[PDB]
Formats: structure tokens, sequence, C-alpha cells
RNA sequence: GGAAGUGUGUUUCAAAGAAAAAAAA
């Protein structure tokens, strides 16, 4: 919730790069997760 | 087990930019093995991980175009000679190691 | 090209030394590094291990 | 009011089309791997036209004038007689096999009527360029003609 | 003739498993017994065909794909109707694949595929059904499977290069590891084929495939069939490889120089041509057994054969070590790099491999190519190698010698006349490509810039739907200019060229101007018809005197 | 040297041209 605070505009702009590339890498994760889930209780 | 890497960075857009997150050791090191032993408690924490953990907001517009303008401008006249860009290389003279 | 218009008789030593070249590195070789250049070996300094 | 040259129609030769162009050693006026290019050279008085093969070494074809299109005296100064030189060069390109041009010119006014005239008889252009061989070196090295009305 | 087919089992019409037994006896002894389909042999094969709508079996039906493709069966009401006949099995064999999921049906279609492309048919809807299957289903398929289907796709004449490039890049993107790391020669030069045919860009594949194939070349595990087949597949893909080709080279000079060493001493080794011919000769006596060029032309239509390359199975690994001096040509090794920054070749076989140095353009920036070129000279000009040459490996040695025109020490008129000779033989046999025999033909052209002829003619005329206005146009050109002067012959193709005026380029609007200025013809509506195509294709560039071409599309 | 092409280091034309307009084929 708090983000760190930095002295130049470079590092926000890199830091919301990151920001951007963890959040798909967390959408992906979760519809695999998903996925996952509802191939185990097709299964069972 | 392929890797991320292994698996999606042969792809050419994927493949262009791959930055290093970590220090390459050689095997038979300390570091080697610490990695080994941080990999394998990370997969098995990965096996028993929550579903809270992967939850992902929606993609929104980061700046409006006058501030993208703006911004630009800026940068532009931080490095007059040099063009404008991520250098993620280069990132860790903007923001510390122990922060990315 | 034009047999007028163009330059003949002149040493391909770019060639020639591209040939040598292949003995140091074979042709069937990498063409690049592990760390690609000054900004590559930045991040290699910059970045810390485990 | 035939609508062409008096002279070349009273002295034309039994009116065999393009009779007197010299031909290739093959006898053939255009080879079937030959390019165009129509320069306009236009003025106050007279526009005129010529069709060049570039292949063989940007030799003239044919070529036309306010004369040859049958215009005379102040009606060349007018844009009907520009439109009825480009209309005259469109269909004698149709004629001899020719389609697609390259335009060249020297002095842009009087090149709009041209132009409208290939393009609506199907002359095709492929490229415009305007050639003004501007002077290089003064303004008065050669001096000019006397400005009118003193 | 005519007394093996009045005789065989073929008389018998029912559905019964004795009728296809005996259907299936006389196909093996047609195949036992029938000669290649040819000019010699036609009336045979289209009675045969039209005699064997018709209830056929999978098994029956594959034994007649494999004859037709041996035999050079081209007749098109033969392929029309085995197709007619074989629809009802491919569709029942369709459904129950699909009932059961919801030999095998792609199997089945990609071995008449094959088939149809041995014979240099064309056939529309197993290319599209095999297309669908493989954009459905590819990621399916493990490796194997999938570079044998996209290798047929490649194959196939009509498969969008796009399409097959995508799935090309789809297929490397799932496999590029494994096969990177541990594929065999054939898989890996099959790859490259599939790759070249197409013109897929993968660059990085490419090369770390051919590390591999250097690798094995090095070590000595390749034969002469392979490293031909390889320069063939690097002349395809413009890949030009200097070491590679240095070593060929290096290599053929060290076998020439063995060659005369022993030659010169009492005692010396056969030649390869030589136990070429032999193990021909025992092939054809033990078909004989088993039962004017039919002997030869029957060995090269052999399943296993490359027209270029010979009978696959006669050559094998050249040697462990064959190049005494160090070799002008691995992963770890590759890895250290990055980190530390620092079994003889035929004559066919060479005149091959020197076409490909040839289009690579080795012998103006090259050391090595003139004693090469020399040594091919030498055995060319020699009497009997000629007549013992494969339509390729003909257009090959005609390629070398009208490219090495001054370069040549002495003037083998009589050996080009032999070449023609054979090379016209076997065009008028049917087994020259339209694509090796314009080569053949232009190459012979530049050759004399600075009877026979009526049969090629003939065959030109007969055959006129086999290949595309580049050739069309090219032929036209070559006869021309090797002086035909027939009004016949040449004004029979300015309908065909009216009818096919949308497909001619710069390139076949310039070869016909050629023809028909070369034979002294008048045809007012044919140059005006070119002349507005020709206006319309360059349309779309434009360039300046003393400038050159500024802009281009 | 002009104009082009790509199995090439290829081809073609070539040391001034131009002598109604509008059409048919």
């Amino acid at each position: 919730d708090v983000q760190p605070l930095f002295t130049s505009g470079q590092a926000y702009w890199q830091f919301e790069i990151a920001k951007s590339q963890a959040n798909h890498l967390l959408r992906i994760r979760s519809v695999l997760r998903r996925m996952k889930a509802q191939a185990e209780a097709a299964a069972q | 087990s392929p890797s991320f890497e292994q698996q999606f960075l042969n792809d050419k857009l994927l493949g262009q930019n791959t930055l290093q997150f970590t220090k390459v050791s050689e095997k038979g090191t300390a570091d080697a093995l610490f990695a080994e032993c941080l990999e394998s408690i990370r997969h098995r924490r990965f096996k028993l991980d929550p579903d809270v953990d992967n939850r992902s907001s929606e993609a929104v517009e980061k700046l409006t175009q006058e501030e993208r303008a703006i911004a630009e401008k800026i940068f532009q006249r931080v490095d007059p000679e040099r063009k404008i860009a991520p250098r993620l290389e280069s990132r860790g003279c903007y923001i510390d190691p122990l922060w990315d | 090209k034009s047999i007028k218009k163009k330059i003949t008789g002149t040493d391909n030593v770019f060639r020639h030394i591209m040939e040598e070249s292949f003995a140091v590195l074979p042709e069937d070789g990498p063409e690049f590094e592990e760390d690609g250049g000054v900004s590559a070996k930045q991040q290699k300094s910059q970045i810390l291990s485990e | 009011t035939l609508g062409g040259h008096p002279r070349r129609f009273k002295l034309m030769g039994g009116r065999p089309e393009f009779h007197h162009v010299d031909r290739n050693k093959n006898g053939h006026i255009i080879e079937p791997t030959d390019k165009f290019q129509v320069v306009i050279t236009t003025s106050k008085n007279n526009v005129h036209a010529q069709v060049v093969n570039k292949s063989r070494a940007y030799r003239t074809i044919f070529g036309s004038f306010a004369g040859n299109v049958g215009i005379r005296k102040q009606a060349q100064q007018g844009t009907q007689c520009a439109y009825r030189i480009g209309q005259n060069i469109a269909r004698k390109c149709r004629r001899l096999g020719i389609s697609q041009v390259e335009i060249k010119f020297r002095r842009i006014m009087r090149v709009n009527q041209l132009l409208q005239a290939f393009t609506a008889h199907g002359l095709g252009v492929t490229a415009i360029a305007h050639e003004p061989r501007l002077p290089k070196c003064g303004q008065n090295a050669t001096k000019p003609r006397k400005r009118r009305r003193v | 003739p005519l007394q093996a087919l009045a005789a065989l089992p073929v008389w018998q019409q029912g559905t019964s498993p004795r009728s296809l037994e005996l259907r299936s006896v006389s196909v093996r002894l047609a195949h036992a017994f029938m000669p290649p389909f040819s000019t010699e042999t036609e009336e045979l094969w289209c009675a045969y065909t039209r005699r064997l709508p018709v209830q056929l079996s999978v098994d029956l039906g594959l034994q007649i794909a494999r004859l037709f493709a041996s035999r050079n069966v081209v007749l098109a009401e033969a392929w029309k109707g085995l197709f007619a006949s074989m629809d009802p099995l491919l569709r029942e064999l369709r459904q129950r694949e699909e009932r059961e999921s919801a030999e095998r049906f792609p199997d089945v279609v990609l071995k008449l595929c094959e088939a149809a492309n041995r014979v240099r048919h064309e056939w529309t809807w197993g290319t599209e059904e095999l297309m669908l299957y493989a954009r459905r289903q590819l990621p399916a398929l493990e490796a194997p499977e999938a570079a044998r289907l996209l290798h047929a796709l490649a194959s196939s004449p009509s498969t969008s290069e796009s399409v097959v490039a995508r799935l090309a890049e789809a297929f490397v993107f799932l496999w590029e590891r494994d096969l990177s790391g541990a594929v065999e020669p054939a898989a890996g030069l099959q790859l490259l084929e599939t790759l070249a045919r197409k013109r897929a860009t993968e660059r990085d594949f490419i090369r770390d495939i051919s590390r591999r194939m250097h690798c094995y070349l090095h070590l000595g595990l390749l034969t002469p069939f392979e490293k031909t087949r390889l320069a063939v597949v690097y002349r395809q893909l413009e890949f030009r490889h200097f070491t590679f080709f240095r070593h060929l080279a290096e290599e053929l000079l060290q076998q020439n120089a063995k060659r005369q060493r022993l030659l010169a001493l009492g005692r010396s080794e056969p030649s390869a041509d030589a136990l070429q011919a032999a193990r021909q000769h025992q092939r054809r006596q033990r078909l004989s057994r088993l039962q004017t060029g039919e002997w030869r032309w029957q060995e090269y239509l052999r399943p296993g054969y490359v027209m270029g390359l010979g009978l696959e199975k006669d050559f094998s690994p050249s040697g462990v070590i064959l190049q005494e001096e160090i070799l002008p040509l691995v992963a770890e090794l590759r890895r250290g790099l990055r980190g530390s920054l620092p079994k003889a070749f035929t004559l066919g076989q060479t005149a091959v491999i020197l076409d490909s140095m040839l289009f690579l353009g080795f012998h103006h920036q090259s050391r090595f190519f003139g004693p090469v070129a020399d040594v091919l000279l030498q055995r060319a000009t020699e009497r009997g190698a000629v007549e013992t040459l494969d339509p390729q490996q003909c257009t090959s040695l005609m390629v070398f010698f009208a490219e090495t025109r001054r370069q040549l020490s002495e003037d083998p008129d009589d050996c080009i006349r032999r070449l023609t000779e054979r090379f016209v033989d076997a065009l008028v046999c049917e087994v020259a490509s339209p694509a090796q025999c314009l080569l053949f033909f232009k190459s012979l052209v530049k050759w004399s810039a600075t009877p026979l002829l009526l049969a090629v003619c003939k065959q030109l005329c007969k055959r006129v739907h086999n290949f595309s206005m580049k050739e069309l146009t090219g032929m036209l050109r070559a006869i021309a200019y090797v002086d035909f002067r027939e009004p016949a012959f040449f004004t029979v193709f300015v309908n065909y060229l009216k009818e096919r005026l949308g497909e001619m380029q710069e390139e076949d609007i310039a070869n016909v101007t050629q023809a028909f200025n070369k034979a002294k013809i008048e045809e007012p509506h044919l140059f005006s018809l070119m002349g507005k195509r020709y206006q319309h294709l360059q349309a779309n560039v434009m360039a300046v005197k003393r400038r050159g071409v500024l802009v281009r599309r």
C-alpha cells in the first residue's frame, strides 16, 4: 500500500514498468491456477 | 522443469530484452548452494501457496497524453544529448538494488 | 552497379580480415557475449546475488 | 478548322501513322521494355510537350504544341490550349501503346491542365519532377531583359 | 510386350477378399515387370491404368500410389480415377476416426500427397486437407510427426509461404531446444530443407542446426550424399558459409591428389563412378532375376533416389578423419567462448557442389575455387562419365561450364554435346523437370553467346501446363538464341501468352521480347499487351538519370 | 553510355531525335 520515494523520474518510470509487468504475470498465474482447479474438479 | 526463459523468451519480442535479476555463480560455490536451496523452498511454497497472493487489478492509463508529453520534455532536458529510454540494465544507478 | 560507374581492382581487405578472424572466433560460434557491452556489464556489477 | 497542323496534314505521305519516325534495328518504334517521359515546356504563349523513350537514350518519339493541335494566336494563352495539348499527348500515347509516363517540366504554370487531361484520358503518371534549373551564380551575371513599361 | 498385361489376373469384379488378394498380386507383378513410364512405354501404362467407380482397399490404394510414384505415371486420367475411387475410403476412415474420438487418415493422406509431389502432380483437395489438419492439430503432433507434416506441406507447390512460415515458427518455438540439442543428420537436413523450400526466417535455429551438422562433418560421420544435400540446401537458403565450402573444395582437391598419387603407381583404387555403375548393374541384375535407357531410368526412379545425389543407400560416412591437414571446418565450446570472450564424391555430386558455390559467388571472392574447377573440367571432359548422369547433375555441369567460360583451359565441346544429348534423352523421357530444364538451356545459351533441338521443341509444345511463365518465356528465348527460326513453333505460343497475360513479370516480358526479336516474328497485339503490362509493373518504381533508383514500390 | 532484370561479373538499345488530328485492328 505504501510505495517508496526516489530522487529521479527515471526510478518512477522503471517502477511503473515493473508494476505493470508484475500485474500481467499475476493475471496469467491466476488464470493458470483457475484452470488447474477446474481440471482437478473435472477429473474428480 | 523448463524455466520462464526456456519456455517463452525464445520468441523474437520476448527474447529481445531479458534483464538479469541475480548474479550468476558457478556450480560449487556457497552462492550457488544458497540459490539452489532458495529455489527449492520457493517452489515448495508455490505448491503450498494461497489464492489471495495471485490477485491482479485491471490495467488503466498510467498517464494522460499531456502528462506524458510533459514527462518526455523533462526527461529530455535531464539528458539533452541522449534519447530517453527505460535503461533497465542501468537500473541499479537510479534504484538501489535492495529496493528493486 | 555499372561497370563504368563502379570501383574495380580494389582489395577486399575487409573480407580478408573476416576470413582471418574466423580463425580466432569460429564462424559457427556465438555472436555476442553473456553481457552485451557497457550497459550489460553495469547491470552485472549492479545486480546483487541471493 | 481541321484540328491539326495544316502543313503536316497537307504533306502527309499517304497517312501511315508514325511513318517518319526512325525505328530500331528490330523494326519497332517502341520496344516492349521501354519507359517513357513527357517533358513539358510552358510559357505565356505556348506549351511544347515532348514524349521521349528513356531506353533509347532519351530519344524524342513525337511532340505536340498549340499549332499541332490547331490553336493560333491569342487562343494559345488560355487553359483550353494546354488541356488540348495534354489530350493530344495522351491520345497519341494510347495509340502507340504507352500507358504509364513520367512527367518533367521547368515552369509549373500551365501544367495542371496537361496533368488533368492525362488523368482523364487514361495516361497514367508514375512520377513528377520539377526541374527549374535556377541560377546558382547570381542575379545579374548576364544582364537580363529590360523591365516592361519602364 | 503386352503378354504380361494380358496374362496378369486382372479380370475379376467383386468385393471378395479373394478379389482383393488377386488385385494385390497383380499390382505386385506389375511393379516387378512393367517398365518406367516414358515416351517408349505410353500405351501400356494408359491401358493398364484405365482397366484398373471401382472398389479398392487402403493397402491396395497405397500400393497403387507407390507404383505410380516409382514408375512416373503422370497421366491425368489415372490420378483422376484413383482419387475418385479413393474418396469413399478416405471419407469412411475420416468418419470412423471422428466418431471414435467423439491405418490412420492423416498418414494415408500424407502418403498420397507425397506420391503426388513425387510425380509432380498437384492434389489440391489433399493439400488443403493437410493444411487444415496442420493448422488444427500442430501442437498435438510430436516433434518427428510435426517435422514430417511440415516437410510435406513445404514440398507441396500451392501451400502459402506465409502460412507455412508461421507454422514453422510455431514448431521452432515449441521444439527448438530438444532438436538443437540432439537431432540426427537426417532430421536436421529435412528441417533445413523444409525451411528453405518456403523461405522461413529462422536465423538462429538454422545457425544452430548448421553448427551441429558441421560438428558431424568435422567428426567425419557424414556421407557424400549428406554433404551434397547440405551444399544444396545452403544454396537454396543463400547461406554463404565460407569455411564449409572451403572444406568441401579441399576435400575434393585431396581426393583428386590421392587418386593421381595411386594412379601414377602400379596399385590404384577403383573410381567412385565405377563403383556406382557397378552397383547400378547389380541392381539391374537383381531386378532381372526377380522378374533405350530403361535400366538407368528405373535406377534413377527407385524410391531411395534423389536427383542430384544418386541413391542414398550407396553412400556411407566419409571417414573419421579424411583431411590430413587441419580441417577448415559444439554447445559446450559455444558456452566457453561466450563466457571467455577471447566415401567419395561422384562427378555429378561435384558438379552440383560447384554449382552451389557458383550461385553463392565463391568463384569471385575466393581462392579455393579455381583448382577445383580445373579438377571438375578434367574429370568431366573424360568419355563415359557424362553418359551416366542425372538431369540435375547435367544441369549443374552445364551451369559450371557456362559460368567458367573463360577459366576453362580446354574447349570441351564434345563433352558439352554429349551432356546435351543425355539431358535431351532425359527430357523427352520425362525425368527432367522444367526447373532443371530451363536452367540447362539458359546455361547453354550463355556458354555459346561468347534432331535434338526439334525433340526439345516438341517436348515443350506437348508439355505446356507443367511450368510457369518464368520457364516458358525463358525457354522460348533460349531456343531462339540457340537458333530455331520456326515461325510455327513461335506463333503457337502467342495465344497462350495472351491468355496468361497476367502472370508475366518484367523478366517474363523480357524473355518473350528477346525470343520474338531474335526469331524475326511480328505480333503487334502481343507486343502492345506486353508493353502495357510492363508499364503497369514499372509504375511503382521511380529513378533519375545519373542518380540510380531512389524509391522502389 | 541510356533503360531494366536477378542462376550472377545479366540482358537489351545505342555516338543527336522529332514531319496532322482523330480512330479501327
